[PDB]
């Protein structure tokens, strides 16, 4: 079974720094990408970006808006991921989700299927 | 050039495999139809004529048009000389990487009357004057300038109501062969300019009305049309599947390999 | 027995036990430059058993759902031995290669490779209004990956490299007009191809312009049932042939 | 690219047959755009893959179809245990959007 | 003068007026074929009627 | 004062005329030739050449190299069907971008006959035979096995010698065909059908992949040259 945990958020100020961290257990950490999804309260889902698997690169690919302020990264030794958040304004305050993405048929349709439980950040 | 004619068969049983090859080893199979059935001797009287190089590449294609204004101060057009702002003769040349041929080089000069103010416009019969300036001359910067005396530079007059204007152009290169393609920079820091656009070197080319101005502007328009002579090519290429893009680089964005149908055994 | 290939340049020796045949180019053997094409006007330097041998790039390994990748031949070479150092003294240069991709698995294994070598292969960028930086272009003898998913435009200067497209902006299944082999598990356990020099001036620099391209890439993908050795992995193995070059001056 | 999702809340009874929309404004290709749902409070789950694919566990009244720029979600029987919101995703590129939501209420 | 053969499925006569070479038509009956190599460009000769992989 | 008589057909550009014309840079010296390798004198050199086909589109692989893979398992039942394609190289989907379907979409007419090279891309301990069969038009796509065997085909044993070639033969009333797709010059079917299954042994993978190329015979050939409609344009560049 796959199972998803996060943890690190909090209360935080304006201007300032704060790193979410999702671990992983169940699967082979470097066969899947790992996505990142944050929501408002009660409103659209947002996607921030992925982190690839090791058979093309570990390399990243962000959103638009969020693209040079937040880090998607993940540690060597053991099955873990991160995300560092940089210069923090009033609308990311969210509910942020760690989703992970696999391939269906021998291609890969970009569908998120195993979703953490979700930690929350507030920013004021 | 004829094609090759059908031999007859016979029905054979022995040790030899034609049809069992092994394809891992680059090498297209030289299998013919009298070879896994029985086949009748037909001859072939059918030609490969008209798919050499020399008759695919030589058909007159058009690469860029330009507008002019008469009343206007600079009113005048110019075009740096490439083949890579059209989406018909760029593809067709960039089938091959290397190419060397002539050119025949033909403008077709139209004119339109603007919206003037005056009564009972009349004009007389507009005159054109297409001017080539080679990398390094003087260039000009209005209509009635000193540098379109052409002491040196060739260019071409032309009286509207006649044939279009023609002339041949021959193998104009540094290198013995036109390259389409360039993988590298062009400077040796490794910075900067990267792609084809290091090479493209050949002029400019500068449009004025000859004429003065009399009653009423007249926008004009002249389309420029290639036609390359006595082609030699080298090493072939794979034809372009994504659209193009930009005109500097091979710039794309990706797209499927082909369009798809609903199954593998649909028809 | 068409099965068995022994290779000989300068110093060393590639023996080979279940191969296909050579494809050698397009039907040209790499030869020296002629009297009569020749444009500069002083004696080349012509080592010929200091570069003319076989130099071992990295190895990189196959994965179950990998993409592809490629070296940029010309300069693959320039931090290897003494390939590397006449490069640097001198200005010009012509050469022609030997690459011998080999990798090996056992009679329970599957999968394909396509072991292309595309002259001029110009690659395009991500954001479509720049040109690819240098070091994602080129790796200095490591592999440059493709990706199976598409390379956004929010990153500025990368290469796009999805492979369906190649990178350059063809189909992929058209690169079988270049000189190329296939590896086959089944059958094959290596690709041997003789290029010689095509370019369109008779001599040109060795760092500004990457005058080929080897390209590898799995059509098939690798599959082992549980049990089998997990790591197979691909070795390159390039050689100079007929190298001369011209023009000496100081280190850059 | 935007999803527009009609409508924003709809109302069904047990046993009756609803249908929900997901329009895009511009051609997203039928292998990329997917269906979620997120009860109340709770984290989403995949649903529906490539736009009529059914995900694991998924029960087998759910059937999605549409090609083009029009995608729906059909429920064939209304139970209460599918009172959600259902989210569409796509990709025609970067970045993959959501849809605004369709919230089902049980009458 | 040159007489030439005017394709079919009869002769014709071209004369150049123009001194350069670039001047002169395009050529159009320059046919020449050698597929063999791009499709056969391999070191050891391989015979049809033969297995490919002795 | 010769008197001359100026026929119809005077000052009028033709794109696809035949003449001199005065040169622009009088007494030029070109610079001179050079041996380069892969000389291009005809373009039936670049068409018969072997290119990977997508039989395997089904709208989620064009965008991957799935679909150039076609799937092969070990089965339970036999006389099942692997693929199927009509027989059209500039019209239909399957051949529509190989090396041969990207030339003849410059051309209109065609003819002559057309090799398939299939290679079985699987294990070393896999076995199996198919049969690959053609049957030109008239009657419907074959279903079966028994309607499939009464066309033209050959039957591909595969052991140490991975690949095979079918080679489509050229039956037709006419002496050419068009490019775009006609039902008055249609061409036929290519299927492919199980002759026994796929026996592996223990710890071995049952999935299987095969390809599959296509290329021109020495009697293949084109006329009437003609526009591609694979671009499009709206402005300049
Ligand atoms: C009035 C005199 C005008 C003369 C104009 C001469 C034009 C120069 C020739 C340019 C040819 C460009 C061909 C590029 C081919 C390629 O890049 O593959």
């Amino acid at each position: 079974e796959v199972k998803l945990v996060e943890s690190g958020g909090g209360l935080v100020q304006p201007g300032g720094s704060l790193s979410l961290s999702c671990a992983a257990s169940g699967f082979t950490f470097t066969d899947y990408y790992m996505n990142w999804v944050r929501q408002p309260s009660g409103k659209a889902l947002e996607w921030l970006g992925f982190l690839r698997n090791k058979a093309n690169g570990y390399t990243t690919e962000y959103s638009a808006s969020v693209k040079g302020r937040f880090t998607i990264s993940r540690d060597n030794s053991q099955s873990i991921l991160y995300l560092q958040m940089n210069a923090l304004r009033a609308e990311d305050s969210a509910t942020y989700y760690c989703a992970r993405s696999r391939y269906y048929g021998g291609t890969y349709r970009y569908a998120l299927d195993y979703w953490g439980q979700g930690t929350s950040v507030t920013v004021s | 050039a004829r094609v090759a004619d059908t031999i007859s068969s016979r029905p054979t049983n022995s040790e030899s495999i034609p049809a069992l090859t092994a394809a891992e080893t680059g090498h297209t199979s030289q299998v013919v139809p009298s070879d896994t059935m029985q086949t009748r001797h037909v001859k072939n009287y059918h030609s490969r004529s008209e798919s050499s190089i020399e008759n695919f590449l030589c058909r007159s294609a058009c690469v860029y048009y330009a507008t002019y204004t008469n009343n206007s101060k600079k009113g005048f057009a110019e075009w740096v000389i490439n083949t890579r702002q059209v989406a018909q003769l760029r593809r067709k040349l960039e089938l091959f990487t290397y190419l060397r041929f002539d050119l025949e080089l033909t403008f077709v000069i139209t004119s339109a009357q603007q919206p003037s103010t005056a009564s009972s416009v009349d004009a007389p019969v507009q005159t054109h004057q297409i001017m080539y300036v080679p990398p390094g001359g003087p260039v000009p910067t209005k209509v009635k300038d000193y540098a379109w005396q052409t002491s040196t530079n060739p260019s071409v007059f032309w009286t509207e109501g006649n044939a279009p204007p023609r002339m041949s152009i021959p193998f104009i290169s540094i290198g013995n062969a036109y390259s389409c393609f360039y993988d590298g920079w062009t400077q040796f820091s490794r910075n900067g300019v990267y792609g084809i656009n290091t090479l493209n070197n050949m002029g400019t080319l500068y449009m004025r009305h000859v004429n003065e101005a009399g009653q009423g502007p007249i926008k004009s328009t002249v389309r420029i049309y290639f036609k390359p002579k006595h082609v030699k090519a080298w090493v072939p290429r794979p034809p372009r599947l994504c659209q193009y893009e930009k005109q500097k680089n091979v710039n794309f964005s990706p797209i499927g390999v082909t369009t798809s149908r609903t199954d593998i055994i649909t028809t | 027995s068409d099965r068995v290939r022994s290779i000989t340049l300068g110093n060393s020796t590639i023996t080979t036990q279940e191969c296909a045949n050579v494809v050698v180019g397009y039907g040209v053997w790499p030869e020296y430059l002629k009297d009569n094409e020749a444009t500069a006007e002083d004696q080349p330097t012509q080592p010929d058993v200091a570069t003319c041998r076989f130099y071992t790039l990295e190895s990189v390994q196959w994965m179950k759902n990998s993409a592809g990748w490629w070296w940029k031949l010309p300069d693959a070479l320039s931090q290897m031995g003494l390939f590397g150092q006449n490069m640097q003294y001198h200005y010009l240069g012509r050469t022609g290669y030997t690459i011998h991709v080999q990798c090996n698995a056992s009679k329970f294994h599957q999968g394909c490779l396509l072991v292309v070598c595309v002259p001029e292969a110009e690659m395009g960028c991500s954001n479509l209004n720049n040109t690819p930086e240098f070091s994602e272009l080129s790796g200095g003898d490591s592999a440059r990956m493709f990706t199976d998913t598409q390379v956004g435009e929010s990153n500025a200067k990368k290469v796009q490299t999805a492979v369906w497209n190649a990178g350059m902006g063809v189909g992929v299944g058209n690169l079988t007009i270049f000189p190329h082999q296939w590896i086959n598990l089944r059958t094959n356990n290596s690709a041997t191809l003789v290029m010689p020099y095509i370019n369109s001036v008779p001599m040109d620099n060795m760092f500004r312009h990457n005058n080929l391209t080897l390209m590898i890439i799995p059509f098939v993908p690798l599959n082992y049932s549980e049990g089998s050795s997990p790591y197979v992995p691909i070795t390159v193995t390039i050689a100079p042939m007929c190298a001369e070059y011209n023009g000496l001056r100081l280190a850059s | 690219n935007v999803l527009t999702q009609s409508p924003p809340i709809m109302s069904a009874s047990p046993g009756e047959k609803v249908t929900m929309t997901c329009r895009a404004s511009s051609s997203v290709s039928s292998s990329y755009l997917h269906w979620y749902q997120q009860k109340s409070g709770a984290s989403p789950k995949l649903w529906i893959y490539s736009t009529s694919n059914l995900a694991s566990g998924v029960p087998a009244r759910f059937s999605g179809s549409g090609s083009g720029t029009s995608y729906s979600l059909t429920i064939s029987s209304v139970e209460a245990e599918d009172a959600a919101t259902y989210y569409c995703q796509q990709f025609s590129g970067y970045p993959l959007t959501f849809g605004a939501g369709t919230k089902l209420e049980l009458k | 003068a040159q007489v030439s053969t005017q394709k079919t499925g009869i002769h014709y006569t071209n004369i150049n007026y123009y001194k350069d070479a670039a001047s002169n038509s395009a050529n159009r009956q320059d046919f020449t074929q050698d597929p063999g190599k791009f499709t056969e460009p391999v070191k050891d000769i391989m015979v049809k009627t033969m297995p490919a992989l002795n | 004062g010769l008197p001359v008589m100026t026929t119809p057909g005077s000052t009028q550009f033709l794109t696809s005329d035949d003449f001199q014309s005065p040169s622009a840079m009088p007494q030029f010296d070109v610079t001179p030739e050079m041996q380069i390798p892969g000389r291009v004198n005809n373009l039936m050199e670049i068409a018969e050449v072997d290119s990977v086909v997508p039989v395997n589109n089904t709208e989620d692989n064009v965008s991957s190299l799935k679909a150039y893979q076609i799937p092969v398992q070990s089965n339970s039942d036999n006389g099942k069907q692997v693929f199927g394609f009509p027989l059209q190289p500039g019209a239909n989907n399957v051949l529509n971008r190989t090396l041969l379907g990207e030339i003849l979409n410059y051309y209109t007419h065609w003819s002559g006959s057309i090799k398939l090279t299939f290679m079985f891309c699987g294990s070393a301990m896999a076995t199996g035979k198919f049969l690959l069969a053609y049957s030109p038009p008239g009657a419907g796509v074959p279903k079966n096995r028994k309607d499939a065997m009464l066309g033209t085909h050959v039957i591909w044993d595969v052991g140490l010698q991975s690949s095979c070639v079918l080679c489509v033969p050229w039956i037709s009333q006419t002496h050419y065909r068009y490019v775009v797709e006609d039902e008055y010059t249609a061409a036929g079917y290519v299927t492919c059908w199980y002759q026994t299954n796929i026996v592996v042994p223990a710890d071995v993978q049952s999935s299987c992949d095969i390809l599959c190329f296509v290329s021109a015979c020495n009697d293949f050939s084109v006329r009437m040259l003609k526009d591609t409609p694979f671009i499009r344009q709206d402005t300049f560049y």
